C-alpha cells in the first residue's frame, strides 16, 4: 500500500504547478486565463484535500471539461451578443488604430534604385524615369537611421550592381535611409526595387484625433458605432471599423423589425413539428429494430445488426446530397421508380408538404441508427425473467412490447428524446443542403422558405442578407433560440 | 391437461441434469416433485413450461407434442422459485397481468384479484411496488399472479418456502381447496415433507437427474425402492447400519449386527438375489425405534447430541462399532445429557438394502398402503 | 410464420436503407468525378481507390500520377483521435454518472438539468472561443495546443452531459442490494464502482463508446480549426480537400467516405461482446 | 504575430500548389527567404479570423469577390504596382481588385463560363440563343437534346439574364452603388422570360442541376452544356470529341457570365510586404512562374498578357478569355450575399411556375435593396 | 460483538414497522428472530447492518453508537434473504470477494474458500456463475460468502429456506459448531421451528413491529406470555377454546368448558387479574392432548380432516359449541375415517389460559427443562 505522506506529496507537486503557472500567466498580459486557471485548480485541490468533498471527486473532472468546452464557448457567444462584432467591425480598437497608422499615400516621385559597392562601403543610385535624370550618393555604411545627400550624375558608379540577395539581406538598414534629392525632396525605400516619396496617410495627435496628411480632414473615434469619423461630426467614416459594446441593440433588432417577424410563427410551428416527428419516427424504428435484432429466433441477426447501422457509419454530408439527387422531381431513381410502378411523380421540391415529407424521410434514415444503438444498450437492462414471467402470463411479442419493453425504456429514453428534439430544432445543415429552405414563402421582404427552420431563416439575415457577417446579431439570436428551446424542454 | 414426459433428457453441454425421465401425469392429478437441492426439479418444471429446451425425448401436454411450442402457447402458469415480479407494477397489477392479456373484463378481474388477495393476506398491500414488500409478501404476489390467471396446468416451484408456519398451514389448505374446485393438473415442487405428504396424489423422488421412485406418500414412506429414497423421504433421516447376511429363508432374511455381541435377527424381507456373507445396509427410522423395556433386540450406546424440540426430544446415540450416530425420537421433553448411557430394534420395521443400494421388498404389511 | 414475415420485411427495409449507400460506393468506382449515374457504373475505374490506398495511377498519356494525399495516414489519425477520445468520454461520463446515481450532494438535480440545458445551446460562434482557448493553452502546455491531436481530443471531452444521463439511467436499473453486499464486504465506493457496478453496466458503456467514436470519426469543424499539418489531418478533415467552390472530386470523396465507415463497422462489431443480455441474472431473488 | 523574414502563402487545394512551391524555391535561391505554401480547408473562412488578430499568411490566393470584405475589415494592404507593371495585365482584371478606389490584390487567373459542345453531334455551334429551339427539334428526333445546364444556381443562368441589360450592382466609375440594382429592369425580364419559355416548350427541364447536366453531356445525350474550365478533365476521361467556344448571343447582345479573378492579396499585418511584392511581381507573374504553376495544375486563362497569348493557342482558353472580356466582373461588395439568394429564389419561382417572370424579379430586387439599406 | 437496540423505531412515512424495540444481545449469544411474514425481521437486520436508516432510537455495536456509521465499519456480515450474489462472478469469486478487498494472502483465501465449500457441498460448483445454479445452491453461496468473511456479528436472513430436509439438518449442525468454535454473536432469522429450537440461546418473537416476548426455546414453548406467542411458537398451532371462569385461588383458576355438559376444571394457573364470569381462552397443544382412555376431561366430536405424515397422524376434530376444529397429533399411522366420532383427553396441567386482552395467566405447573 502507498504511504499517507505520498498523498500530500502528490498534492504538493500539483500545488507547485498552480502558482508557478498562475504568476507566469499574470505576466505579459493573460488576465482572463489567470483568473480561470486559479478558481478551477483551487476547486480541484480542495476537493481532493478533504474527505467531506468525496462525491465531488467523481464529478469535478467531467465538469471541468464541460466548463472549458461547453460553458466557456456559451458565455463568449452571449458576451459577443452585446457587441457590434461583425465583418464591418471585426478588429479591436488597438488593431484598427494600428492598421490606419500603417496606411500611406504617394506624396512625391518614384525612383528605381540600385546598390553599388564602394570598397567596404556602399553607394545608392536613383533613377528618375520622367526626366531621364540619375542620382548617386556618397559612400556609406549600413546601420541605423541615417540621411544621404544625392548628387545628380551623368556618370556610372564604379562597383558592380548588387544582386537581389544583398538587397534582401540588408533590407532593414536600407529601409532606415532617408535619401534627399538636390531639389530638396525626401525619399525612402518603398520596395526592394524602388525609393519613393511615400508618407504616412495619418498622424496620431495624443488626445485621440487622427489627421489626414493629404486632405487635412480630422478624425475622432466614435465609440457608439465603432468607427473613426470626420469632425461635431461630419459624415465620412474610416474603415476598418472596430468592435464596441452596443448593449441590447442586437436583441431589440429582433423584437422591433416587423420584416423579420412576419414568418416567425409559421416557421416556429414547422420546426417544432419537424423535430417532434423526427424524434417519434427515429425512436419507433430504432426500438423495433433493436428488439428484432436481439431476438434469439432470428438466424441472421448478427449480419442485420451491422447493415442497419451503416447509414450512421458514412458521414451525413455526402448522404444528404445523394438524397438531393435521389429525390429530384424529373430525374433521380425514386420518381423514375414511382413512374414505372404507381404512375406518380411527387413534387419533392415544388410542393411545401411533399418537401416537408422528403425532409422527414431523410432525417429518419439519418436518425434511426442513433436511437437503435441506444435501445440496443438500454434493452439489456431489462431482466430476462420478466419475459419468462410474461410468457407464463400468456404474453406474445406485441403484448411484451407495450406492457414490458416500452414502459421500462421510456424513462431512460426521455432525456435523450428531449435532447434529440433540441438538436433537430436547430438542424441547420439538413435544410440548407437538401432544400435551401425551399420552396419560397411569397411576400416575405426578409426572405423565408417553407422548410426553413428558425435556425436557417435567421442565419440568412445575419450572414447573408447583404450586410457582411453580423456575428453580434447571430449571437443574440442564438441566445434567444436557446431560451426558447430551454423553455419548451420544461 | 395431462402431462407426459417420455425419455426426457437435459444436458448443459456435458453435465447431464435430467436423465431419461419418464412421467405420466393424468389430468387433474396433484403431483409433487421432491429431491435434494440441485437434483433437477426446477429444470423439469422449466422444460414443461418451455423456458428451457429439451435435449432429447418428448413432452406432451393435452395430447399435443410441446417440445417446439413457445412457452406462452402451452397453457401453463408458473410460480417461479425466485418470484420474478414486475418491478414497475404494483401488487394488484402484477396479480391481474395474465387476465388483462386474456381478455380484460375489468369487473371480473377486480373480483378475482380481491378474492385471491384476501386468501393470501395481501389485501392491504395492493398499491405497493415489489421493492416495498417483505420476502414472503413477494412470494405470495408470485402465487397470486398465477392463481388469478387459472392456467390449464399449474406449476409451483417451492412456493411456501419463506412463509411463517401458521400462514404456511393456511396456504396448504387453500391450494388443496383450489385443486378440488378446479380439477386442473398441478405440478408442485417442495422441500417441506409435510407439504409433500398432505398435498400429493403422487410423489416423484428425483435423484441427480433420474426418477428414483414414483408412488403414493405412504407407499414411499413404508416401501422405499432403494437406499436413496429411504434416506430422503422422512426427516430426521432413516438410520443405516452395516450388516452381514448370515442365512436366507423363504419369506425372510437373517442378518448379523456389527456390535461386539454379534446378535442375529430375522427380518421379514424378500430373499430374491440375497447372498450369504454379503454386506448389506439395515434401515430403521428414528420414530420406529422402541424403548428398551419393550423390545427383544437391544442396542446400547453413548448419548452425543440432545435436541429439545418441545413436543419431542431427538437423541443422537453413538454405538460402538457403528461409525454413524443413531438418531432416536421420543415424545415429550426427555431430560438426558451428553455422555450418558442410553433403545429397541423392531425386526418387522427394518429395511434392508443391497450393496448397489436397491431394497429387499418388505413383506410386513403396514397400514395406509393398498 | 412470424420468422418468415420478419426476414422478408427486414430484407426489404435493408434494401431500401442500403440503396443510398450503394450509390456512394458507385461514385467511388466510377471513372472521373460524377455524383450521379447508374448503380453499376457504365465505365468502372479503380483509380480513386488506388490513390486512397497509396498506389500510383497510370493516366491516359503514359504519365504516372503519384497519390496527392496520405489517405491511409488520415484514417490512422482518425482512429487514434476517435479511439482515445471515446475512452476519455466513457471514463469521465461513468465516474460522473456514478456520483449522480449513488451519492448525495447539494444541488444534484439542478446541475443535472443544467448540464443537459447548457449542452443544448447552439454552437454558432463556438469556433472563435475554442481557437482563442487553444492558442492560449499552447504556450503553456504544448501537447494539447493548436496543431496537435491532444488538443483535438481534449476538445471532444466536453460533450459528456447526455452520456452522463444515459449511464445514470442504466445504473438505476441495477438492484441496489449488490452494492449493499459489496459495502458490507468492505468495498469502498470506488471498489464497488469498479468491481461490481461497471461489469454489470457494460452494455451501456459499449453504447457510449460507439456513439462517441462515431461523432469523432465524422467531426469536421473543430478538427479542421485545430490541425494545420497535412500529415496530422483526420480523414474527415483531409477529405475536405476534395471540395471546391464550383466542383467536387466526387470519386475521391466517396472513396474516403466508404473508408471512414470501416473503423466504425469494426468498433460496432467488437462492441457486440459487451452488448449482452442476462448480466444481472441469478443475483437477486425477486 | 506573423514571422518576419519569410513568406507563408495560402492557396486552395485545387490549384497547383506544388508548382507555386517551386517558384518559392527559386525565390529562396535568389533571396535567402524561405517560402511555405499551404492549402488549408475553408481558407477563405480561416483567413478573416487569423488576420484580425495580426496573424495568418503573408499572401492569400482566392477569388477577388471575397477581397472587398477583407479590405473593409482592414486585413489587406493596399498594393502599389507602377504603371509599367499594370500594363502587363489586362485592364479589366484591375477593376476586380479595387476597394475605395485603391488596389488591394494582384490578378492571377481569369474564370468564366463557356459554351461546351460535342463535335460528333454538333460540328457547328450556334452563335445565338434564338437558334437553340430549332436545334433542339432536330436532335429530339434523334433521341437527344440540344442544351442542358444548371438551372438551379443563378451563377449558371445569369449570362442570359444579364445579356439584354441585367446587372447585379452598377459599376459607375470605380465604385459600386448599393441602391442601383438591375435585376428588376427590362433587360433581366427579357433574359428570364426566354429561359422560362425554353422550359415551357420542353426544351429544358426546371429541376436540371449541375450533376445531371454534366452526366448527360459526358455520356453524349446532350449536344451542348454551359460549364467552366474545372469541368474539362472529366470530359477528357470520357474521351468525347469536344470543343469550347464563345457563349451564344441574345437579342444581338453577348452573354454576360460572372467573371471570377483568382487574386493574390497581401495581409495588412505582414512585416514582409516588400518580400511579398517582389515574389508576386517579379517571380510569380512572369511567363516562367505561371508556367510552373500551370504545369502542376492548369490555371485556365491568366491575367498576364504575355503568358495568356501562349496559352490562347489552346482554343478552350481563348474562348474562356473571350467570354470573360464580354462578361460581368463579380462585385466584391458584401451586398452580393443578398443578391445570390434572392436571384436563386426568383429563377426557381419562375421556372417552376410558382411565380411569373415579372413578379419573381420584382420581389428579388425588393429583397436586395432593402437588405442594402437595413 | 454485542448488539444493543434502545427504543429503535422505523417508519416509511406513516407506515411504522418497528415500534420502540428494546433488545439486548450479549457477546457470543446465538439469537433467533421469529415472527409472521411481514413483521419487520429483515428491517431490523438491515438497520443493524446499516443498509436502512434508523428513524429514532439508538443502535449500539460493541458498546459503540452505530446509527450513522457506514456499513463497512460496523463489523457486520449478512446472508441476505434475496441472496444478493454478484451475478458476474463465479461461486469462488463470490465467496472470496471480501478477502480480495482486504489484504488477505492468496493462500489463506484459497484455503478457507475450499473448506467452507466442502461443508456447504459446493466444491464441484466453484467455477459456476449464479445463473448456472439452482436456488438452493445460490442460497448456500450466500451463506458461504459470509462464513468465509467471519465477521464480528453474523446476520442470517432465512438462510436454510430453500434447502432439502437432509441438507438443512447438515447446515444446521455446521452453523451450530461454527458458533461454538468462534464464540461470536449470531443473529438468525427463520420460519423453521426446528432451527429456532435447536440453534438459539434465546428467541425473539416479533409481532407487527413490536417485541412480543424474549426467552429461551423451552421457556417460550412452555410459558408463552400471550395468545399471539402461544399460537406462533409450535406447529401445528396451539388449539384455543373459549371458557368461563367459575372460581379462583391465588394458585389456580376454575374454568367451565363450552360444551353442553359444562364440565369444570381447575387449572394450575395464576389468578392475577382474573374475575369470576370473565371470558377467557384456554390453550392446549395438539401433542399435549391425551388418548381418551387415560383422561378425566373428555372432549368428543366428529373427524373432519385426517393427515397421514408417516411418523404420525394429525386428526382435525369438530367439537359442538366450538367454532374452530381441534387438532390432535397421534404417533404412527392411525386409520380414522372422516365423519367418525373421536374422543380425546384434556389434561389440566398442560392447559394455557389467556385473558380478554390476550395476556397469559402464568402457568404454575413446573415443566422439565426450564429453570
Ligand atoms: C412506423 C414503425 C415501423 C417499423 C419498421 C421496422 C422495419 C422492420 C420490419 C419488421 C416489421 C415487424 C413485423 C412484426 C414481426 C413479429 C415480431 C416478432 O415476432 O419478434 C419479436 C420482436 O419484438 C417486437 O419488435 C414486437 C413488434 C413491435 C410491435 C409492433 C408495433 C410497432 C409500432 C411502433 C410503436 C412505437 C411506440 C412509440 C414509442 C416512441 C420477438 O420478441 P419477444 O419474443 O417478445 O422477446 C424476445 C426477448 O426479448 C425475450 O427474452
Ligand atoms: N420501502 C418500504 N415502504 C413501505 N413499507 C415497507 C417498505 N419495505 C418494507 N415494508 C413493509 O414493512 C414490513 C416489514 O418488512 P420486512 O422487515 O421485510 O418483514 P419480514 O419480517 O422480513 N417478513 P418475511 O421476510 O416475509 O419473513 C412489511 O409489512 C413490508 O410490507
Ligand atoms: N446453465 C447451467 N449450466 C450447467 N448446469 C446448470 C445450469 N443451470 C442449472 N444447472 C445445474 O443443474 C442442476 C439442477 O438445477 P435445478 O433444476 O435448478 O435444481 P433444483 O432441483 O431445482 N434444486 P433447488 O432449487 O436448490 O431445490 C443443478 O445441480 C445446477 O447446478
Ligand atoms: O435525429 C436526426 C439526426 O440524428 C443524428 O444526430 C444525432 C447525432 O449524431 C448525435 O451525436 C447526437 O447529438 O444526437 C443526434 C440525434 O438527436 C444524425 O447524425 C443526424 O444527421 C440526424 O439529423
Ligand atoms: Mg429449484
Ligand atoms: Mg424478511
Amino acid at each position: 500500500w502507498q504511504s499517507d505522506a505520498l498523498k500530500w506529496s502528490v498534492l504538493g507537486l500539483l500545488g507547485l504547478l498552480v502558482g508557478y503557472l498562475v504568476v507566469l500567466m499574470y505576466a505579459q498580459g493573460e488576465y482572463l486565463f489567470a483568473i480561470t486557471t486559479l478558481i478551477l485548480s483551487s476547486a480541484g485541490l480542495y476537493i481532493f484535500a478533504n474527505r467531506k468533498a468525496y462525491a465531488w471527486r467523481y464529478v469535478y473532472p467531467g465538469m471541468a471539461g464541460m466548463g472549458l468546452f461547453v460553458l466557456f464557448p456559451l458565455v463568449c457567444t452571449i458576451a459577443i451578443a452585446f457587441t457590434n462584432y461583425s465583418s464591418t467591425n471585426q478588429l479591436t480598437f488597438e488593431r484598427a488604430q494600428e492598421v490606419l497608422l500603417d496606411r500611406s499615400w504617394q506624396a512625391g516621385k518614384t525612383y528605381n534604385f540600385g546598390l553599388y559597392p564602394a570598397g567596404d562601403e556602399w553607394q545608392l543610385a536613383l533613377s528618375d524615369g520622367e526626366t531621364g535624370k540619375n542620382y548617386l550618393s556618397d559612400a556609406f555604411k549600413f546601420g541605423g537611421e541615417q540621411k544621404l545627400q544625392l548628387k545628380e550624375t551623368t556618370a556610372q558608379p564604379e562597383g558592380e550592381r548588387a544582386n537581389l540577395r544583398v538587397i534582401t539581406q540588408n533590407r532593414q538598414a536600407l529601409s532606415d535611409i532617408t535619401a534627399i534629392l538636390p531639389d530638396g525632396n525626401k525619399v525612402m525605400m518603398s520596395s526592394l526595387r524602388q525609393f519613393s516619396g511615400t508618407q504616412p496617410l495619418y498622424t496620431l495627435d495624443g488626445d485621440g484625433t487622427l489627421t489626414n496628411n493629404q486632405s487635412g480632414v480630422k478624425y475622432r473615434p466614435n465609440n457608439q458605432i465603432g468607427f473613426y469619423q470626420s469632425i461635431n461630426w461630419g459624415d465620412e467614416k474610416l474603415s476598418p471599423g472596430y468592435t464596441v459594446t452596443t448593449g441590447w441593440k442586437n436583441f431589440t433588432r429582433v423584437f422591433t423589425d416587423e420584416g423579420i417577424q412576419k414568418p416567425f410563427l409559421a416557421i416556429f410551428v414547422w420546426t417544432v413539428v419537424f423535430s417532434l416527428i423526427t424524434v417519434f419516427l427515429t425512436v419507433a424504428v430504432g426500438m423495433v429494430l433493436a428488439c428484432l435484432v436481439q431476438w434469439e429466433a432470428l438466424r441472421g441477426k448478427a449480419v442485420y445488426r451491422v447493415l442497419l447501422i451503416l447509414p450512421y457509419a458514412v458521414p451525413s454530408f455526402i448522404s444528404i446530397l445523394i438524397f438531393k439527387g435521389l429525390f429530384n422531381q424529373s430525374f433521380g431513381e425514386i420518381n423514375m421508380m414511382l413512374s414505372a410502378l404507381f404512375g406518380v411523380k411527387p413534387a419533392w421540391f415544388s410542393d411545401p408538404t411533399t418537401a416537408r415529407t422528403m425532409l422527414i424521410i431523410v432525417n429518419t434514415w439519418l436518425g434511426y441508427p442513433y436511437m437503435m444503438i441506444l435501445c440496443m444498450g438500454l434493452l439489456k437492462a431489462i431482466p430476462d425473467d420478466l419475459y419468462e414471467a410474461s410468457a407464463m402470463d400468456g404474453a406474445g411479442p406485441f403484448q411484451n412490447f407495450f406492457k414490458i419493453t416500452l414502459p421500462l425504456l421510456i424513462k431512460p429514453l426521455t432525456p435523450l428524446m428531449i435532447a434529440s428534439f433540441a438538436f433537430n430544432f436547430n438542424n441547420f445543415v439538413l435544410i440548407q443542403l437538401l432544400t435551401n429552405g425551399g420552396p419560397d414563402r411569397l411576400g416575405t421582404t426578409t426572405p423565408a422558405g417553407y422548410t426553413d427552420l428558425l435556425v436557417n431563416y435567421t442565419y440568412r439575415i445575419a450572414f447573408e442578407g447583404g450586410g457582411g457577417q453580423d456575428f453580434g446579431l447571430a449571437a443574440a439570436i442564438a441566445t434567444l433560440i436557446f431560451l426558447l428551446v430551454g423553455a419548451l424542454a420544461i | 391437461a395431462s402431462v407426459q414426459l417420455q425419455n426426457v433428457t437435459k444436458a448443459w453441454g456435458e453435465v447431464v441434469v435430467s436423465k431419461d425421465i419418464n412421467l405420466d401425469i393424468h389430468e387433474g392429478e396433484f403431483v409433487v416433485f421432491v429431491g435434494p437441492s440441485g437434483c433437477g426439479k426446477s429444470t423439469l418444471l422449466r422444460m414443461i413450461a418451455g423456458l428451457e429446451t429439451i435435449t432429447s425425448g418428448d413432452l406432451f401436454i393435452g395430447e399435443k407434442r410441446m417440445n417446439d411450442t413457445p412457452p406462452a402457447e402451452r397453457g401453463v402458469g408458473m410460480v417461479f422459485q425466485s418470484y420474478a415480479l414486475y418491478p414497475h407494477l404494483s401488487v394488484a397489477e402484477n396479480m391481474s397481468f395474465g387476465l388483462k392479456l386474456a381478455g380484460a373484463k375489468k369487473e371480473v378481474i377486480n373480483q378475482r384479484v380481491n378474492q385471491v388477495a384476501e386468501v393470501l393476506q395481501l389485501a392491504h398491500l395492493l398499491d405497493r411496488k415489489p421493492k416495498a414488500l417483505s420476502g414472503g409478501q413477494r412470494q405470495r404476489v408470485a402465487i397470486g399472479r398465477t392463481l388469478v390467471a387459472e392456467p390449464s396446468v399449474f406449476l409451483l416451484d417451492e412456493p411456501l418456502s419463506n412463509l411463517d408456519a401458521a400462514l404456511r398451514v393456511q396456504m396448504r389448505i387453500e391450494i388443496s381447496r383450489l385443486h378440488k374446485r378446479l380439477g386442473r393438473t398441478m405440478i408442485y415442487v417442495t422441500h417441506d415433507q409435510v407439504e409433500a405428504m398432505t398435498l400429493a396424489d403422487k410423489i416423484v423422488v428425483l435423484d441427480a437427474g433420474r426418477v428414483a421412485q414414483v408412488g403414493k406418500p405412504l407407499e414411499l414412506y413404508h416401501y422405499p425402492a432403494d437406499r436413496f429414497v429411504a434416506g430422503f423421504i422422512g426427516s430426521p433421516k432413516m438410520n443405516f447400519l452395516p450388516v452381514k447376511v448370515t442365512a436366507t429363508a423363504i419369506d425372510q432374511v437373517q442378518v448379523e449386527l456389527p456390535m461386539p455381541n454379534r446378535q442375529q435377527v430375522w427380518l421379514p424381507v424378500e430373499s430374491r438375489d440375497v447372498q450369504v456373507g454379503a454386506n448389506m445396509s439395515l434401515g430403521i427410522r428414528p420414530e420406529h425405534l422402541l424403548p428398551s423395556d419393550i423390545a427383544d433386540v437391544i442396542l446400547e450406546g453413548e448419548v452425543q447430541v440432545v435436541e429439545q424440540l418441545g413436543n419431542e426430544t431427538q437423541i443422537h446415540i453413538q454405538i460402538p462399532s457403528i461409525r454413524q450416530n443413531l438418531v432416536y425420537r421420543q415424545n415429550d421433553v426427555v431430560l438426558v445429557e451428553e455422555g450418558a448411557t442410553f433403545i429397541g430394534l423392531p425386526p418387522e420395521r427394518c429395511h434392508l438394502f443391497r450393496e448397489d443400494g436397491t431394497a429387499c421388498r418388505r413383506l410386513h404389511k403396514e397400514p395406509g398402503v393398498a | 410464420a412470424r420468422l418468415f414475415i420478419t426476414h422478408l420485411l427486414l430484407l426489404l427495409f435493408i434494401a431500401a436503407i442500403m440503396f443510398p449507400l450503394l450509390m456512394v460506393v458507385a461514385i467511388s468506382l466510377r471513372q472521373g468525378n460524377f455524383a450521379t449515374g447508374s448503380l453499376i457504373p457504365e465505365q468502372i475505374s479503380w483509380d480513386h481507390w488506388k490513390l486512397a490506398l497509396g498506389f500510383s495511377v497510370e493516366q491516359a498519356d503514359g504519365r504516372i500520377t503519384p497519390p496527392p494525399f496520405p489517405v491511409l495516414l488520415w484514417l490512422w489519425n482518425s482512429v487514434k483521435v476517435a479511439g482515445i477520445s471515446a475512452i476519455g468520454i466513457v471514463a469521465l461520463s461513468t465516474t460522473c454518472a456514478y456520483a449522480f446515481a449513488r451519492m448525495r450532494f447539494p444541488g444534484k438535480a439542478t446541475l443535472l438539468k443544467g448540464m443537459l440545458i447548457f449542452q443544448m445551446f447552439p454552437a454558432v460562434l463556438s469556433l472563435v472561443a475554442l481557437y482563442a482557448l487553444f492558442d492560449r493553452l499552447g504556450e503553456y502546455i504544448p501537447f494539447i495546443g493548436l496543431n496537435t491531436h491532444g488538443g483535438v481530443i481534449f476538445a471532444y471531452l466536453g460533450g459528456i452531459a447526455l452520456h452522463v444521463w444515459t449511464i445514470k439511467g442504466y445504473f438505476e436499473t441495477i438492484d441496489s442490494s449488490l452494492e449493499e453486499a459489496a459495502a458490507l464486504d468492505g468495498a469502498t465506493p470506488w471498489q464497488a464502482f469498479r468491481l461490481v457496478l461497471l461489469p454489470l453496466s457494460v452494455p451501456i458503456l459499449a453504447v457510449v463508446f460507439i456513439l462517441s467514436f462515431i461523432a469523432a470519426i465524422t467531426e469536421v469543424p473543430v478538427a479542421s480549426l485545430l490541425l494545420r499539418d497535412v500529415n496530422s489531418y483526420t480523414l474527415a478533415v483531409g477529405m475536405q480537400q476534395y471540395l471546391n467552390p464550383q466542383n467536387y472530386l466526387w470519386g475521391d470523396f466517396a472513396a474516403a467516405a466508404v473508408m471512414s465507415a470501416l473503423p466504425i463497422t469494426i468498433v460496432f462489431l467488437l462492441a457486440q461482446r459487451w452488448l449482452v443480455n442476462g448480466l444481472t441474472a441469478g443475483g437477486v431473488k425477486g | 504575430k506573423i514571422e518576419e523574414g519569410k513568406l507563408v502563402i495560402w492557396i486552395n487545394g485545387d490549384k497547383g500548389y506544388n508548382g507555386l512551391a517551386e517558384v518559392g524555391k527559386k525565390f529562396e535561391k535568389d533571396t535567402g527567404i524561405k517560402v511555405t505554401v499551404e492549402h488549408p480547408d475553408k481558407l477563405e473562412e480561416k483567413f478573416p479570423q487569423v488576420a484580425a488578430t495580426g496573424d495568418g499568411p503573408d499572401i492569400i490566393f482566392w477569388a477577388h469577390d471575397r477581397f472587398g470584405g477583407y479590405a473593409q475589415s482592414g486585413l489587406l494592404a493596399e498594393i502599389t504596382p507602377d504603371k509599367a507593371f499594370q500594363d502587363k495585365l489586362y485592364p479589366f482584371t484591375w477593376d476586380a481588385v479595387r476597394y475605395n478606389g485603391k488596389l488591394i490584390a494582384y490578378p492571377i487567373a481569369v474564370e468564366a463560363l463557356s459554351l461546351i459542345y460535342n463535335k460528333d453531334l454538333l460540328p457547328n455551334p450556334p452563335k445565338t440563343w434564338e437558334e437553340i429551339p430549332a436545334l433542339d427539334k432536330e436532335l429530339k428526333a434523334k433521341g437527344k437534346s440540344a442544351l442542358m445546364f444548371n438551372l438551379q444556381e443563378p451563377y449558371f443562368t445569369w449570362p442570359l439574364i444579364a445579356a439584354d441589360g441585367g446587372y447585379a450592382f452598377k459599376y459607375e466609375n470605380g465604385k459600386y452603388d448599393i441602391k442601383d440594382v438591375g435585376v428588376d429592369n427590362a433587360g433581366a425580364k427579357a433574359g428570364l422570360t426566354f429561359l422560362v419559355d425554353l422550359i415551357k416548350n420542353k426544351h429544358m427541364n426546371a429541376d436540371t442541376d449541375y450533376s445531371i447536366a454534366e452526366a448527360a453531356f459526358n455520356k453524349g445525350e446532350t449536344a451542348m452544356t454551359i460549364n467552366g474550365p474545372w469541368a474539362w478533365s472529366n470530359i477528357d476521361t470520357s474521351k468525347v470529341n469536344y470543343g469550347v467556344t464563345v457563349l451564344p448571343t441574345f437579342k444581338g447582345q453577348p452573354s454576360k457570365p460572372f467573371v471570377g479573378v483568382l487574386s493574390a492579396g497581401i495581409n495588412a499585418a505582414s512585416p514582409n510586404k516588400e518580400l511579398a511584392k517582389e515574389f508576386l511581381e517579379n517571380y510569380l507573374l512572369t511567363d516562367e512562374g505561371l508556367e510552373a504553376v500551370n504545369k502542376d495544375k492548369p490555371l485556365g486563362a491568366v491575367a498576364l498578357k504575355s503568358y495568356e497569348e501562349e496559352l490562347a493557342k489552346d482554343p478552350r482558353i481563348a474562348a474562356t478569355m473571350e467570354n470573360a472580356q464580354k462578361g460581368e466582373i463579380m462585385p466584391n461588395i458584401p451586398q452580393m450575399s443578398a443578391f445570390w439568394y434572392a436571384v436563386r429564389t426568383a429563377v426557381i419561382n419562375a421556372a417552376s411556375g410558382r411565380q411569373t417572370v415579372d413578379e419573381a424579379l420584382k420581389d428579388a430586387q425588393t429583397r436586395i435593396t432593402k437588405a442594402s439599406a437595413s
